[PDB]
C-alpha cells in the first residue's frame, strides 16, 4: 500500500474515532429506562435468558 | 469623575510629528500572540494525525 493512501486511511479512521456521537451515552443511561417502561406495555411480556 | 472618560485599551496623548505603523501597541501585541498560539495549535499532535 502506497504510504500516501496509507496516510489517508489512518486519517479517515482517526476522524471516525473523534466524532462526538451521542449513542454510547444513550445506551448506557437512557435506553434501559425506555425498555423498563415499555416492558409493561407490549401485549407480550419480555422473555429473557 | 466629571470631565473624565474610561477607555478599554491603553491610551496616549496625540503624537507630535507624522504618524507611522508601529508594533508595540497593546492591540498589535494581542494580535501577534494570538496568531503565535494558533500556529502552535495547528502543529499540535491532534492536527498531525488527520
Amino acid at each position: 500500500v502506497n504510504d500516501l493512501t496509507r496516510r489517508t486511511m489512518t486519517g479517515v479512521m482517526t476522524a471516525m474515532r473523534q466524532v462526538k456521537t451521542m449513542t454510547p451515552f444513550y445506551i448506557q443511561h437512557m435506553c434501559p429506562t425506555e425498555l423498563s417502561v415499555l416492558a409493561s406495555v407490549t401485549v407480550t411480556p419480555p422473555f429473557q435468558v | 469623575p466629571p470631565n473624565r472618560m474610561v477607555y478599554p485599551w491603553p491610551n496616549q496623548p496625540l503624537p507630535r510629528l507624522t504618524v507611522a505603523p508601529t508594533y508595540d501597541s497593546a492591540m498589535s501585541n494581542w494580535i501577534s500572540t494570538t496568531i503565535a498560539f494558533f500556529i502552535r495549535v495547528v502543529n499540535s499532535v491532534n492536527m498531525t494525525a488527520t
